[PDB]
RNA sequence: UCGCACACGCUUACAUCAGUAACUAAUAAUAUACUGAUAAUUAACAACCAAUAAACCAAAACAACACUAAAACGUUUAUUAAUUACAUUGUUAACCCAACACAGGAGUGCACCAAGGAAAGAUUAAAAGAAGUAAAAGGAACUCGGCAAACACAAACCCCGCCUG
RNA sequence: GACGAGCUACCCAUGAGCAGUUUAAAAGAACCAACUCAUCUAUGUGGCAAAAUAGUGAGAAGACUUGUAGGUAGAGGUGAAAA
RNA sequence: ACCAAAGCUAGCUCAACAACAAAUACAAAAAUACACCAAAAUAAAAUAAAACAUUCACCUAACAUUAAAGUAUAGGAGAUAGAAAUUUUUAUCCUGACGCUAUAGAGAUAGUACCGUAAGGGAAAGAUGAAAGAAUAAAAGUAAAAAAAAGCAAA
């Protein structure tokens, strides 16, 4: 992870083509203004269902793809659109794409599975412990949406190839407690037997 | 004759007279390098 | 020497899956000898995945699953931590020493107070030459020195504050909240 | 084993032993033409001859005649947006030669195995926007 | 000697645009017969003279290889043939260089 | 016709492939000097590499033997010296010190070419300038002075310092 | 109060050069190269160069030139005195 | 029409309150052999006195605050320097700004480039947008648009 002290997140991965082109190594420009929202009081995740307050098209439902903290913002998958083209060579123009243009989470509000209504999620800690979203209009447990992993492994559908260990032997506790070091473990089970020791030497 | 080529570079010299060293067995070269660090400097000591 | 290639096979195809990096809790579970051999299946790896970046490189051509690499990283630097804890609580537990190798705070010339890790001679401290010209102490006109410092130190923690004081402001005028 | 302190040797010490090695070898396909019997290893700086030839015989089963080493020094030249120089990392090249009458050869590593919209405007429509029929 | 004032941009208008120092119109441009492209009347076309250069290069080489080595070159009479062609009796005797290309119009056989 | 090595000193400027619209070259062409990617100099040469006692008046100079100015440099005997494959490190270059891709400053060993290099971007043949060549008769009449230049290169007299420095 | 003797002045170490020709001679002797100086003239003067180039000159086994490395520091150093 | 021009932020002022690990003084960043360590002597002058010699506040220390008081005194009795005895003081809490916006405010995007053998000196700069995982035409200088007897350039 390379970053400098002003930066600006323009939908490209830190570490990409498209935003070392965006910001290149000498920019530094006008601070952004975010607003602090604090880990804890963050009432939105990506995968679920959400509706738009704002602009163009509002009072529509959707579902979230990525949130980026950094300036704040979350992503409706094909809601908020405006148009890019992807191939562009001399003769051609290829490949024009509705893209997501990206929301404020003052435009969002977080919607409540059983009658699909926007409300006001707010953290609430339970009697066993567990920490839930309670509607404050609805009055409801609102889940948090079980979504993917980034690298698109499914752990129910995996096999292993020749190098992956099989769960049984990796699982297996073989640790036997006692207080020798790994030196006088491994040098005693290889039966390497030492007999003269270290003359007394001086620190300074 | 002509000028200005008065420094004829030898790595044993510069360290010699320059180097930390040098700088470190005498009191004001420790200042040296004490003013030296209040100011910040990248390279201390030659 | 195969060792250093992957499986003959694997060599042109882009993608190529492997597992999850050792997590620590793993490793609790396995036994001084079998962290020991686990140390040369995660080293032999490291070869051969570094060997192909090198390749890659030189062939102008990107590196397949470069995920690899990340991975046996992680599951050394996991294998260390385990080892590490082990001797580290085992010395607590004997000598009741924290630190591995020995040390000492020292004033040095300049005049901070700095951690001075010892080192191992053959002789003496009093009989050894340059373990004698090198001087922990400071002398009177560093005490001036020593103060600047002080002094230069308190100004950027104080207009440090005074940064993160109007920062509060600006978001609170622009933001009606509440 | 690198980074890590060496007990100090007086006369008859244990022998050393180190049971994690701290090395980590790179095999390079050479630059220039050498001959059958000569490998070619980047290793990391800190590592003597003995040792690679000791970490090639016990962890790789390599019968190793004859070691080499040169210490190869990378540029200080090219410069940044703010004008500081980028420094290259200086690094150690062995050359190793296999006693057994062994022919090595590198393997090629990328076998080369895998797993037409003409839109071009109607010279004669004279510039006319051809989607719309009439 | 140092100017002793700035010039205004009047006189410096007047000295670098007089008539003198504007690029004359060339009135003798005309068109080659054969290329059409455009040639000064006094001078040989340049298109044309550039694949008359480029068929002498490419025979000075046929016959760089038709010789053995640089100080050895031929007593006869040349005389350069194309695809299809068989010497005269008046050619006979004389070196001979025999090319792929089939003999381009502008070149005679005479 | 200042050539090839080493020492000192510079640090990748070196090598291969690729690109040069524009950056470096005081212009172009193309590239040892710009840009990107990749590589690279391998130790037998060189650096690192014992002490303490004792004998020993007797120059280098082709060294016989001397000269005055009196000359750099170690053998051998004794007492102990870890004894054990392979230590570590320098190895490119068209290069360095002068703000420059400076008619300049730079130690040593062998060389006079076997090695290195181009004095002219294209014309035109004005003046005035710079450098060189030749000149009828005259030969210092020039000028502060025979300065400069000569198909000359020699003599004499003074003042001041004695002399080489 | 610091920092400067990598230039230059003078020393202290440790190295290295000096062909030919003449003379019984390495004799602060001749002649003349390398090497060292800087006489005289012309170019150059924001130069090729913050002191050069071309010719022409002096010295050239010595109070000779020169390499690496030390030393002396401003109320001072060093000086075959030119303040 | 070129060259240009415009943003408001990075941060500053002033004031209250109170990543290990290894490597390092060998010629720093080099695991490893016989030593030595370590040291201290008033501040001077520039300047005031219209010159300059005695003398010249502040420059070290803390002592603060309201007074006694610019008084007693000390001074080429000049310039200027200058006390004390004795008196006064209610708590914290309560932070900000008639402080600067990129020739300003820090030297600072940096003690970095670069310049110095060395102590040391020491810069310049940023600007579209919600999203680039969407592509005003106003300084001087010039161009559009060479110049026609005459003269502080105008009236
Ligand atoms: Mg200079
Ligand atoms: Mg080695
Ligand atoms: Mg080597
Ligand atoms: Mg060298
Ligand atoms: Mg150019
Ligand atoms: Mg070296
Ligand atoms: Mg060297
Ligand atoms: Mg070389
Ligand atoms: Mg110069
Ligand atoms: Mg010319
Ligand atoms: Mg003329
Ligand atoms: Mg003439
Ligand atoms: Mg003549
Ligand atoms: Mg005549
Ligand atoms: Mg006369
Ligand atoms: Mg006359
Ligand atoms: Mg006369
Ligand atoms: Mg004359
Ligand atoms: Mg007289
Ligand atoms: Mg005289
Ligand atoms: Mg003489
Ligand atoms: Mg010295
Ligand atoms: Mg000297
Ligand atoms: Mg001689
Ligand atoms: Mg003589
Ligand atoms: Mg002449
Ligand atoms: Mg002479
Ligand atoms: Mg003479
Ligand atoms: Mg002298
Ligand atoms: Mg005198
Ligand atoms: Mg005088
Ligand atoms: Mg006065
Ligand atoms: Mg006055
Ligand atoms: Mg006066
Ligand atoms: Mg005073
Ligand atoms: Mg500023
Ligand atoms: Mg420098
Ligand atoms: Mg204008
Ligand atoms: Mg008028
Ligand atoms: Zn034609």
């Amino acid at each position: 992870v390379t970053l400098p002290p002003n930066y600006r997140y323009g939908m490209s991965r830190p570490g990409s083509l498209s935003d070392k082109r965006k910001n290149p190594p000498g920019t530094r420009r006008r601070r952004v203004p975010v607003e602090p929202i604090s880990d804890e009081d963050w009432h939105l995740f990506c995968g679920d269902k959400v509706e738009i307050l704002e602009g163009k098209d509002a009072g529509k439902q959707g579902k979230v793809v990525q949130v980026i903290r950094q300036r704040n913002w979350v992503v409706v998958e094909g809601l908020n659109t405006h148009y890019r083209y992807v191939g562009k060579t001399v003769d051609y123009r290829g490949t024009m794409i509705p893209s997501e243009a990206p929301l404020l989470h003052n435009q969002v509000k977080l919607v409540d599975p059983t009658d699909r209504k926007p409300t006001d999620v707010e953290w609430r800690f339970t009697e066993a412990g567990e920490r839930v979203r309670v509607s404050t209009r609805s009055g409801r447990i609102i889940p948090k949406p079980e979504f993917p992993r980034a690298d698109g492994i499914v752990p129910e559908t995996w096999i292993d190839g020749p190098k992956d260990t099989s769960v049984e032997d990796a699982l297996e506790k073989t640790y036997v407690p006692r207080l020798k070091t790994l030196e006088e473990e491994v040098m005693e089970a290889m039966g390497i037997q030492e007999t003269r020791r270290h003359k007394k030497v001086y620190w300074y | 004759k002509a000028r200005g080529n008065e420094y004829q570079p030898s790595n044993i010299k510069r360290k010699h007279k320059h180097g930390w060293v040098r700088r470190l067995r005498t009191p004001t070269g420790v200042q040296v390098i004490l003013r030296r660090m209040h100011k910040g400097r990248k390279s201390l000591s030659h | 020497l195969e060792e250093f290639f992957d499986d003959p096979k694997n060599w042109g195809e882009e993608k190529v899956k492997s597992g999850a990096s050792w997590t620590c809790q793993q490793l609790r579970n396995k036994s001084n000898e079998d962290l020991h051999k686990l140390w040369y299946v995660l080293l032999k790896e490291r070869n051969m995945l570094l060997t192909l970046e090198q390749e890659a490189k030189r062939q102008r051509l990107p590196m397949p699953s470069p995920e690899r690499l990340e991975k046996v990283v992680d599951s050394m630097d996991a294998l260390d931590k385990v080892v590490q804890e082990r001797e580290d609580a085992l010395r607590l537990l004997q000598t009741g020493q924290e630190k591995a190798r020995p040390g000492a705070w020292r004033r040095d010339i300049f005049g901070r107070i700095i951690w001075h890790k010892f080192k191992q001679w053959p002789i003496p401290w009093y009989l050894n030459k340059k373990y004698n010209r090198k001087r922990f102490f400071a002398m009177p006109y560093v005490e001036r020195f020593v103060r600047m410092r002080i002094e230069k130190q308190a100004r950027i923690k104080a207009r440090k504050r005074s940064l993160e004081r109007k920062k509060e402001k600006f978001l609170q005028e622009k933001f009606p909240h509440l | 084993a690198r980074n890590v302190l060496y007990p100090l040797y007086q006369l008859g010490n244990p022998q050393l032993r180190v049971f994690r090695t701290n090395f980590f070898i790179q095999l390079v396909r050479p630059g220039t033409a050498q001959p059958e019997d000569t490998v070619q290893f980047r290793i990391p700086m800190e590592m003597t001859r003995v040792d690679l030839r000791n970490y090639l015989e016990r962890i790789y089963n390599v019968p190793v005649a004859a070691v080499r080493t040169r210490v190869q020094y990378g540029s200080n030249r090219r410069r940044d947006h703010r004008n500081i120089r980028i420094k290259k990392p200086d690094y150690k090249v062995a050359y190793v030669q296999l006693a057994l009458g062994q022919t090595f050869t590198f393997p090629d590593l990328f076998p080369e195995r895998k797993g037409r919209q003409k839109h071009s405007p109607d010279p004669r429509r004279g510039g006319v926007p051809g989607w719309f029929g009439l | 000697a140092a100017p002793k004032n700035r010039r205004s941009i009047e006189v410096n208008r007047c000295r670098r645009r007089n008539p003198q120092k504007l690029i004359k119109v060339k009135n003798n441009i005309d068109v080659c017969p054969e290329c059409g492209h455009l040639k000064q009347k006094h001078i040989l076309c340049g298109y044309c003279y550039e694949k008359v250069r480029k068929e002498t290069a490419e025979i000075r080489r046929q016959m760089g290889k038709q010789e053995g080595g640089p100080f050895r070159a031929p007593t006869t009479e040349t005389v350069v043939l194309y695809s299809g062609e068989t010497p005269s009796e008046q050619d006979q005797g004389k070196r001979i260089i025999e090319r792929e290309r089939k003999r381009p119009s502008w070149f005679t056989q005479n």
